[PDB]
DNA sequence: GCTTGACAAAAGTGTTAAATTGTGCTATACTGGGAGTCACGGATGCG
């Protein structure tokens, strides 16, 4: 399974967090199997009436 | 103390201008990559090899596929047949006919 | 440390084969991430091994 | 000859290229006869 | 997921972050930050910078 | 402030604390609710295989039964998942026995989960026994097999670690009989094996230490700085051999023409492949015994001190 | 500059026995750990 280099997950600044625009704790929850995150969504069922 | 390395050192005459003739073979891999191996003068032509990328490969020339085979793995179904006969399973399938 | 990876990876390779529940595979992947993190730089997360 | 030293961020393909083999097994050396195993961390 | 799990994609762990960085575009946030630094006055300017 | 909050800030980075709370999201099943699940699993599996058995020939079936069979398969899969999830607490209870014996606690829990899986693929309601009673044995099997297979840097196989454990338990237990740590005599008197094999076992049970330990009453030196290499190349020898190659092959060889030519092939000095008599008799037009005769002549002439005086000093 | 032949020791073939290594299996019931804090600069927000 994929894995993320620890040097970039955290370190003040967290390069990954700034890159993706997620807070360190929110990013921590995603990487470490504690919360789900939406990768993408299709407009064909968001702007469809 | 003295330490060991499970090895040894030798110093005999190295050279390149005189060499034994290589026999070069190439192997295609199930992941799409190809690799090369130089063999000795014995003229051996192995049909299968294990490559650097951790995946097995077979000679590009393509001789004698599937050189050898091993017992298939056991499965939950076999592990069930070892403790039940087909009649009971058919009876259960009948028992699950409707809701 | 390398072994702690090669073990946890290998078992994961088995768990995917068996089609184990979501909890089992999620825990295995979390342990794999933690082991790789320990391998690269120990002590920046949690207690050191 | 040395002119400058570059330090990039290695990708997966570079890591694959740097290796001539894959460690598919966790043993280091055989407990008996003291030789490396066929797929261990010390494989010849 | 049960009621419209077909409309989107959600994931957890380092795999979902792999996807997030995959779909992330460098050319997108750069302009947003360049505008926010000068457009903003207070803390937002520092965050964008 | 930080003083109070720090004790819980790290709580999110402790899988031992978090897994044992995420685990208990399903109530433990009882006897009445597991026979149904087992039967449903069996029905689903049998239907799934019957699809293939029939497809070996190929036929069409009613839509109602066609959908009911797939429903049975899916819901039996759900039953299996539920049964697996319902006993992870027992898995943890069993696994927490082996904490501290090499393997990591969470790894032990995972191996107990594997044992639980293999147990559920054999638990048989028809015998009327409980799932816990049967599955405990398989959980122990898996956990102990793993703990004996990969709890050491050097893999002592299952059959060998077995006898190692026998020896350890006997050595620990027999002390109370006499008040001493048993020696090879006492150990052999009860292990049904001779002392030399016992010594070999004790040597085999050895484990490697780490080089990174710091020695010297300071954190400056290390255990490993003073490791003398027995394989390191010595320059003088590297020189000496070359001189020999420039003294033996170059000078002394060039004194008997074809009579010295046999030495080139006989000892393989020019290629590295030593040759037998006949093998180098047939390159010329002479028999193997003729090669032996000329070799004897060369040995007698070269062995004489008048020439050996120069060559002797290397290992005189 | 060297052969015929005859003997005994060393280098190979093959079958068999013994040991060594790997996987599976055990059915009363038991169901979720436990280990000896402060100081520093940076992100957030107040006017």
């Amino acid at each position: 399974a994929p894995v993320t280099h620890i040097w970039y997950f955290k370190g003040v600044p967290s390069r990954l967090g700034y890159l993706l625009d997620l807070a360190p704790k929110d990013l921590e929850k995603i990487i470490y199997f504690a919360a789900y995150v939406i990768t993408s969504v299709d407009d064909e069922m968001r702007h469809n009436e | 103390l003295r330490g060991s390395r499970l090895g040894a050192v030798s110093y005999e005459t190295d050279r390149n201008h005189d060499l034994a003739p290589r026999q070069v073979a190439r192997y295609r891999t199930d992941n799409g990559e190809e690799f090369d191996v130089p063999f000795a003068d014995d003229a051996e032509i192995p049909g299968t090899w294990l490559c650097r990328n951790g995946l097995e490969g077979t000679l590009i020339e393509g001789d004698v596929p599937e050189p050898k085979k091993v017992k298939p793995p056991r499965t939950h179904w076999d592990m069930l047949l070892e403790r039940r006969s087909v009649e009971e399973l058919e009876e259960l399938l009948k028992e699950r006919l409707d809701l | 440390l390398y072994r702690r990876v090669i073990n946890r990876n290998n078992r994961l390779k088995r768990l995917i084969d068996l089609g184990a529940p979501e909890i089992i595979v999620n825990n295995e992947k979390r342990m794999l991430q933690e082991s790789v993190d320990a391998l690269f730089d120990n002590g920046r997360r949690g207690r050191p091994v | 000859f040395f002119d400058e030293l570059r330090i990039g961020l290695a990708t997966a393909d570079d890591i694959r290229n740097w290796s001539y083999g894959e460690v598919k097994k966790p043993e280091t050396i055989n407990y008996r006869t003291l030789k490396p195993e066929k797929d261990g961390l010390f494989c010849e | 997921q049960d009621r419209y799990g077909e409309y989107f994609t959600g994931a957890m762990g380092a795999e979902s972050i792999k996807k997030l960085i995959e779909n992330f575009d460098i050319d997108a946030e750069a302009e947003s930050l360049r505008e926010v630094i000068r457009s903003g006055k207070g803390q937002k300017k520092l965050r964008a910078l | 402030r930080q003083a109070r909050k720090d004790a819980e800030l790290t709580a999110s980075a402790d899988s031992v604390r978090a897994y044992l709370k995420q685990i208990g999201k399903v109530a433990l099943l009882n006897a009445e609710e597991e026979v149904e699940l087992a039967k449903r699993i069996e029905a689903g599996l049998y239907a799934t295989q019957k699809l293939a058995e029939l497809a070996e020939k190929g036929e069409k079936l009613p839509v109602q039964q066609r959908r009911d069979m797939q429903w049975i398969c899916r819901d039996g899969d759900r039953a299996k998942n539920h049964l697996l999830e319902a006993n992870l607490r027992l898995v943890v209870s069993l696994a927490k026995r082996y904490t501290g014996r090499g393997m990591a606690f969470l790894d032990l829990i995972q191996e107990g989960n594997l044992g639980l899986i293999r147990a559920v693929e054999k638990f048989d309601y028809t015998k009327g026994y409980k799932f816990s009673t049967y599955a405990t044995w398989w959980i122990r099997q898996a956990i102990t097999r793993a703990m004996a297979d990969q709890a050491r840097t050097i893999r002592i196989p299952v059959h060998m670690v077995e006898v190692i454990n026998k020896l350890g338990r006997i050595q620990r237990e027999l002390l109370q009989d006499l008040g001493r740590e048993p020696t090879p005599e006492e150990l052999a008197k009860e292990m049904d094996i001779t002392p030399e094999k016992v010594l070999e076992i004790q040597q085999y049970a050895r484990e490697p230490i780490s080089l990174d330990q710091t020695i010297g009453d300071e954190g400056d030196s290390q255990l490993g700085d003073f490791i003398e290499d027995s394989e390191a190349v010595v320059a003088v020898d590297a020189v000496s051999f070359t001189l020999l190659q420039d003294q033996l092959q170059s000078v002394l060889e060039t004194l008997s023409e074809r009579e010295a030519g046999v030495v080139r092939l006989r000892f393989g000095l020019t290629d590295g492949q030593p040759r037998t008599l006949d093998e180098i008799g047939q390159v010329y037009g002479v028999t193997r015994e003729r090669i032996r005769q000329i070799e004897s002549k060369t040995m007698s002439k070269l062995r004489h001190p008048s020439r050996s005086q120069v060559l002797r000093d290397y290992l005189d």
